[PDB]
RNA sequence: UAGUCGGGUGAUUAGCCAGACUCUAACUUAUUGAACGUAUU
């Protein structure tokens, strides 16, 4: 499954705040955020596909970015959402600001 | 003692080790050289000076067998016969014996496995106990390592003891010498029919670490391998290879060079990407610059898999979706492991597991897959198409050139690729009183499959329970009965053959041939009569 | 592969002109009766019995669009394009499976006798004939490669089996060279060689007999 | 119902084989239906009879030194009672007789 | 599975196609269809069933058409309830049939 | 081919040289006791 805006209301009034959920989520976001227009991205993917051994990793990354861009484009107004990179930064800031002696 | 000194100086390994233990330099080096010395042959393959293999196995009142002796080949032994002849029983017996080496390499005085008091004693044995006797060889300095596993039937008052001390004594040498100075270690593995399991990527083992060397012995004789452990270990290797910056710098340098060539070739659209990668490279170089053994390990295993598994040309780890996925190029298409057919997955699992273990246990060899060991595979043809059956043994032996393989098969196609000396064949009307197994009379390697079926496996070329299977035979008999002339009866059958098999069928061509030769024979006979 | 005897040119090829007209336009049932007379219900290249079959341009329409409605260039080949993919010998393999080939370096069976170039072993391989060098070797090797006359297992096996069926007879006839006088024995050999025209893989069976 | 061997997933119909399988020889089914050689092509010994025949035909049907060596290899490997050796013997006999006819002519 | 479910229980649901594994990786339309036609004597020459599944991103939902399976299964169920009839056997034996025997033969729970 | 037997050489349990053998097919063992060989008397 992918995540959706209204997952924020899932188990909000009993079951929230579990360490294992955080760690799993956080590692997931990190892996995704390690490393543009859809038409431009489509063109870049097409150019990289034509070149394709050493560039295969880059092609897979760009295909993923294209799919994500299309999905975001296809996704509804009601489910509008910040980038995973921004989300990660905000949560990190929140933790460091609030939790005693974690900088 | 002076006696041990003499034997040790004569080249006896056990004596040298005993002297080492009592005086706790020279003797240590003797033991370590005995294990580690070897040479590279004309073909470029490393060969240990002191080989390790199973020489002989004897079974007494074990399952179906009253008393059975098997002499094994140093390289490859294949056991054949009908279902219920005890092929699996033989491999089980060996695997239990090998468990005693594995237990004692892991732990001083470790316990191996046992014969079952419920199932393993022959049902109609007058003495109510069973024995599995094995003799192993380890170079000319230790020509005989005898082991016996024994068990008495449930509720028998007299209990029969196993004799496992020689196994323990040899395994002690490996364990103790390794502790002082690292050595290569033998691989023992059993792959039974349980290796065909459904794959689950998600269920992860938390019972030990996967990167620790002795994890290579974990569940090694359990019958399924641990393909789950392979996947975890392979992802681990990937993460470590990505993390060390010089390979990343080298990879980044290669990517920058490839991208620069594309920009020089007129593709101005990738200039933005080149600038980004150049920046990343500069940053990586700026970060504190210093070959990973992990990188080499990864490469060895990848090569092994791709060489042995015909449909797989490439294997790699992708993390970019947010979860670690192993992907393969299967028949030109990039797929996940879960998307592989059962046949491909099961075979991949076998080779992957074996390669992992050999890499972990042979860190001092240039090619770790040239390590020593004994590998047991039940029903090697399991889920394999005939095309694959024609390559499997050749590929395995090429990838693992010093392993002793002990194999069972039902496949004539597999047998066509193996020399008769490697084959051990049950007599068809055995009933479990045969004393010694023997090789077939016919040479199998390079022979036609039809011949192997009939001469070696005692199976007719045509299915006996189909009437049409007898028609050509009957047709021939009719021709011979009517002095070679096509009578009403022969013509009817000819027409039936033609109608059923068709105009360009082998069967009809044979019939036509019979007519032509018999006509010519008769003409000769008439000329002779005149 | 047999030496073929092309004779008479059909009326329908005169009407259509290369360049303007397309191949799909023509009535193909008009063409077959003359090819069937020439080839005898058998393939040009492999000598299988034709059942699924198509008209083959020896030099293709893609590379040579001038050669389209020319009577030299047509041959009746085994296999059907329209029905299915995965036919892997003769005309279909020439186009797809054998990518890169010189069309000059192939045995045109109407023009040339293939018996100078190709030898058929009783094991059911086809090989370059004994003592060829340079161009004649290159033509033998490429004909075998491009029409896939060994690589098709269905062909190789079907040919091997056909030859091996008659090898008791070939053995038995030549033992009776001793006892019979020439006029009897030469009548026997001519009779056999007569029968195998109606049989499939006739060139392979000839080399066994002669 | 058989898949084509070089199916890249775009096959629209599964089809029946051309040969009748019921009551047919297994070796034929291997080659004609399963697309597998009856003899393993990746074994050198599988080619010896073919090579032997070619040598015999190169030397006008007479056993030369090279053909004799290979004959002995076939005999040594497959055995005196092997079908392969019988085929070799047959080849010798037939080719010798053909050559005798050629010399008479 | 749709016949079996509805023989057992009115409006029982059979099994669905997987969104992850059953859809072709490069499918332009991003859905999969399994269409089957069954025969039950000359009275019921065609029983068409379609199982459908759309990929995760969902431009439009493609629904399965299983009503004919349910209708036929209902006939078997209802008539059997009134008077015992013979019922069809449906079984799949895949490679999972190869598994070890547990000796521990369980309770006659009934 | 391999394994095996072993006459010679060799500061010698190695290596090298020579000759031979081949039932599917050796794996060198244990004392103070017993027996055998040698020493002692
Ligand atoms: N304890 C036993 N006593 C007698 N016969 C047994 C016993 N255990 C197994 N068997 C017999 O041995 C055979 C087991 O075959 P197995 O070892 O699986 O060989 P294979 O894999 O060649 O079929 C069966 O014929 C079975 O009846
Ligand atoms: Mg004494
Ligand atoms: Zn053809």
């Amino acid at each position: 499954r992918r995540e959706e805006r209204f997952d924020a209301y899932s188990q909000t009034l009993g079951g929230a705040g579990r360490f294992d959920h955080f760690v799993e989520w956080y590692i997931y976001l990190h892996k995704r955020t390690v490393s543009s227009s859809i038409k431009e991205l489509e063109q870049q993917v097409n150019d990289l596909q034509r070149t394709v051994v050493s560039v295969k990793s880059l092609l897979e990354q760009m295909k993923f970015k294209l799919s994500e861009a299309i999905e975001r484009n296809d996704a509804a107004v009601s489910s509008r959402v910040l980038t995973e990179s921004v989300q990660k930064s905000i949560v990190e800031k929140a933790i460091c600001s609030v939790v005693p002696s974690i900088s | 003692t002076k006696q041990y000194e003499r034997k040790a100086k004569g080249g006896n390994l056990l004596s040298a080790f005993e002297l080492y233990q009592r005086n706790s330099g020279e003797w240590f080096e003797m033991c370590r050289d005995y294990i580690q010395d070897g040479h590279v042959d004309e073909s470029g393959i490393f060969r240990p000076d002191n080989a390790f293999y199973l020489r002989r196995l004897t079974l007494k009142d074990f399952r179906r067998f009253s008393l059975l002796e098997i002499k094994l080949e140093e390289d490859l032994t294949v056991i054949i016969g009908n279902n219920g002849k005890g092929k699996t029983s033989i491999l089980y017996a060996i695997a239990k014996t090998l468990s005693w080496f594995v237990a004692n390499i892991l732990k001083e005085g470790g316990s191996g496995q046992r014969l079952s008091e419920m199932t393993d004693i022959k049902n109609d044995a007058e003495d109510r106990y069973s024995d599995v006797s094995s003799t192993f060889f380890f170079g000319k300095g230790l020509k005989s390592v005898p082991i016996r596993l024994s068990r008495s039937a449930l509720g028998t008052a007299e209990r029969r003891d196993s004799e496992v001390k020689p196994a323990k004594d040899l395994a002690d040498i490996w364990r103790v010498i390794n502790e002082v100075n690292t050595i290569n270690l033998p691989t023992f593995a059993l792959y039974n029919v349980e290796r065909s399991q459904p794959f689950n990527r998600n269920i992860k083992d938390n019972t030990g670490r996967r990167e620790e060397r002795f994890d290579a012995y974990s569940q090694t004789l359990g019958g399924a391998g641990r393909f789950d452990h392979f996947v975890e270990w392979y992802i681990y290797l990937h993460k470590r290879t990505v993390s060390d910056i010089s390979s990343s710098i080298k990879e980044l340098e290669q990517q920058v060079n490839d991208l620069q060539r594309t920009v020089d070739g007129g593709m101005v659209s990738v200039k933005s990407l080149l600038e980004q990668m150049k920046f990343k490279l500069s940053e990586a170089i700026e970060r504190n610059d210093a070959v990973l053994t992990e990188s080499v390990q990864k490469s060895i295993v990848e090569k092994a898999i791709c060489s042995v598994v015909p449909s797989i040309s490439n294997i790699w780890v992708e993390m970019i979706t947010g979860s670690d996925l192993v992907k393969v190029t299967n028949d030109g298409h990039d797929v996940t492991i879960d998307q592989l057919s059962d046949g491909q997955r099961v075979f991949l699992s076998l080779v992957a597991d074996l390669a992992r273990r050999m890499v972990m246990l042979n860190p001092l060899l240039e090619n770790p897959l040239e390590g020593r060991g004994i590998v047991l595979i039940d029903e090697i043809e399991l889920h394999l198409h005939p095309k694959w059956q024609q390559e499997v043994i050749l590929n395995l032996r090429s990838a693992f050139p010093n392993i002793q393989f002990i194999i069972t098969t039902h496949s004539p196609i597999v047998l066509s690729t193996i020399e008769k000396r490697c084959i051990r064949e049950f007599e068809p009307n055995d009933d479990g009183d045969q004393s010694f197994l023997d090789s077939p009379d016919m040479q199998t390697k390079g022979s036609e499959n039809a011949q192997i079926l009939e001469q070696v496996m005692n199976v007719h070329s045509t299915p006996p329970g189909i009437a049409e299977s007898h028609w050509l035979g009957n047709f021939e008999l009719l021709l011979l009965d009517n002095s070679g002339e096509l009578d009403n009866h022969s013509q009817v059958l000819y027409d039936q053959i033609k109608a059923h098999f068709g105009i360009d069928s082998i069967e009809l061509k044979k019939a036509d041939s019979l007519i032509r030769i018999n006509k010519m024979k008769n003409k000769l006979n008439k000329i002779r009569a005149e | 592969m047999r030496e073929l005897a092309r004779l008479e040119r059909p009326e329908i090829l005169d009407q259509y002109i290369a360049g303007q007209n397309d191949w799909m336009e023509i009535d193909q049932s008009a063409v077959w009766p003359k090819l069937t007379e020439m080839q005898g219900g058998f393939c040009a290249y492999c000598e299988c019995r034709l059942n699924r079959c198509h008209i083959e341009h020896f030099r293709p329409r893609g590379k040579f669009p001038a050669l389209t409605f020319i009577w030299n260039n047509l041959f009746g080949s085994c296999g059907d394009s329209r029905k299915s993919g995965g036919w892997s010998r003769c005309g279909i393999y020439k186009d797809n499976g054998a990518g890169a080939y010189n069309a000059d370096d192939l045995i045109k069976p109407d023009e040339e006798n293939p018996d100078d170039y190709l030898l058929f072993l009783t094991t059911g391989e086809v090989v370059p004939a004994i003592g060829l060098t340079g161009r004649a070797l290159k033509k033998a090797q490429e004909t075998i490669r491009v029409f896939n006359l060994n690589g098709d297992i269905k062909l190789f096996g079907s040919r091997r089996t056909a030859v091996q069926a008659i090898m008791p007879n070939v053995e038995y006839l030549y033992t009776l060279l001793e006892e019979f006088d020439e006029d009897d024995w030469n009548e026997m050999l001519r009779d056999e060689l007569e029968k195998i025209e109606s049989d499939e893989y006739k060139t392979a069976l000839k080399h066994a007999w002669t």
